[PDB]
């Protein structure tokens, strides 16, 4: 998952 | 780990010379220089004027659509917004033959601007806009986004088919497109060199990228008015420096390959 986030 | 060392331009321009295949990896950083505060805490600034826990994340979109089209038609109408010499910089950097291509967090579009060409949009791009209904794509300009556009007049905006409009841009809580990514790995996989200019590489995107580098071996280099996260962890050199005094190196290397003249 190359989710964005922090 | 690793022992970052920190280098000149000079030194930059150097190691680029020798290089075939350089990619560069983009954060807002080098967007300061066209009149976006890169620092989101900064009080005199449009940021300010925004709930971040709103317009940019997903959840935020779903509650209050209207709010990251107001933060996009702001920034557009209210401040001067042009390529800087760190633009302008990479731009050459591609013209001589160096530059292959430019992974970019920025959705602003300036790179492309300045006439980089090969710009892999991570978190996608304002000019961008879908229906997040039926997926009809329409594609807007910087004279749309503005204030006084017929496009702004009603927030969020309306797709023929009821549906609303959402920028084509990934949100924090979104999923950058696996296609793209790809493309970027690819890239990097490619690399002699990867300069990463104006990104602290915590957002999982640059942080993931550059670990892919990492694993892959591949030689990296900061540009940036500070150490980040990845100093002493993942790039080997940093060069302490604005975006925008990269001319210093374009200019090296410009010099450098006027050597067509026969002696
Ligand atoms: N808490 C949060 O919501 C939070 C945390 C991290 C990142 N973000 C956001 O995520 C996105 C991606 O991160 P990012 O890394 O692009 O932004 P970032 O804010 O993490 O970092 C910008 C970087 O650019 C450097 N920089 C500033 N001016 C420069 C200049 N003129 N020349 C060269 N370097 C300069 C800064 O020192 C910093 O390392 C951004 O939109 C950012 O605001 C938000
Ligand atoms: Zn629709």
């Amino acid at each position: 998952t190359a989710r964005k986030s922090t | 780990k690793k022992d970052t060392q920190s280098i000149t331009l000079e030194e930059l321009a150097k190691i680029i010379k020798k290089c075939k295949h350089v990619v560069a990896l983009t954060g807002s950083g080098t967007s300061a220089e066209s009149n976006i505060p890169s620092f989101r805490g900064s009080s005199n600034s449009i940021w300010s004027k925004y709930d971040p826990r709103i317009y940019g994340t997903i959840w935020g979109f779903w509650k209050y659509p209207e709010k990251i089209w107001e933060v996009i038609r702001d920034i557009s109408s209210d401040y001067e917004i042009e390529i800087n010499n760190g633009h302008v910089a990479l731009s050459t950097l591609e013209s001589l033959g160096y530059l292959k291509s430019v992974v970019t967090q920025n959705v602003d579009g300036l790179h492309e601007a300045s006439g980089n060409t090969k710009v892999i949009s991570l978190h996608g791009n304002v000019f961008e806009a879908v229906c997040c209904t039926c997926n009809k794509i329409v594609k807007l300009n910087k004279i749309m986004l503005q204030k006084t556009s017929h496009f702004m007049h009603q927030l969020p905006p309306e797709c023929p088919c009821g549906g609303i409009f959402k920028p084509n841009i990934i949100l924090f809580g979104e999923v950058v497109s696996s296609d793209l990514l790809k493309e970027a790995e690819e890239e990097i996989a490619k690399c002699d060199l990867l300069l990463v200019i104006g990104t602290s590489s915590t957002v999982s995107t640059a942080t993931n990228l550059c670990h892919f580098a990492c694993k892959k071996k591949k030689k990296i280099v900061e540009i940036n008015i500070s150490k980040t996260y990845i100093t002493n962890k993942m790039s080997d050199y940093h060069v302490c420096a604005k975006f925008s005094e990269l001319t210093k190196v374009a200019n090296i290397l410009k010099g450098s390959s006027e050597k067509n003249k026969k002696i």
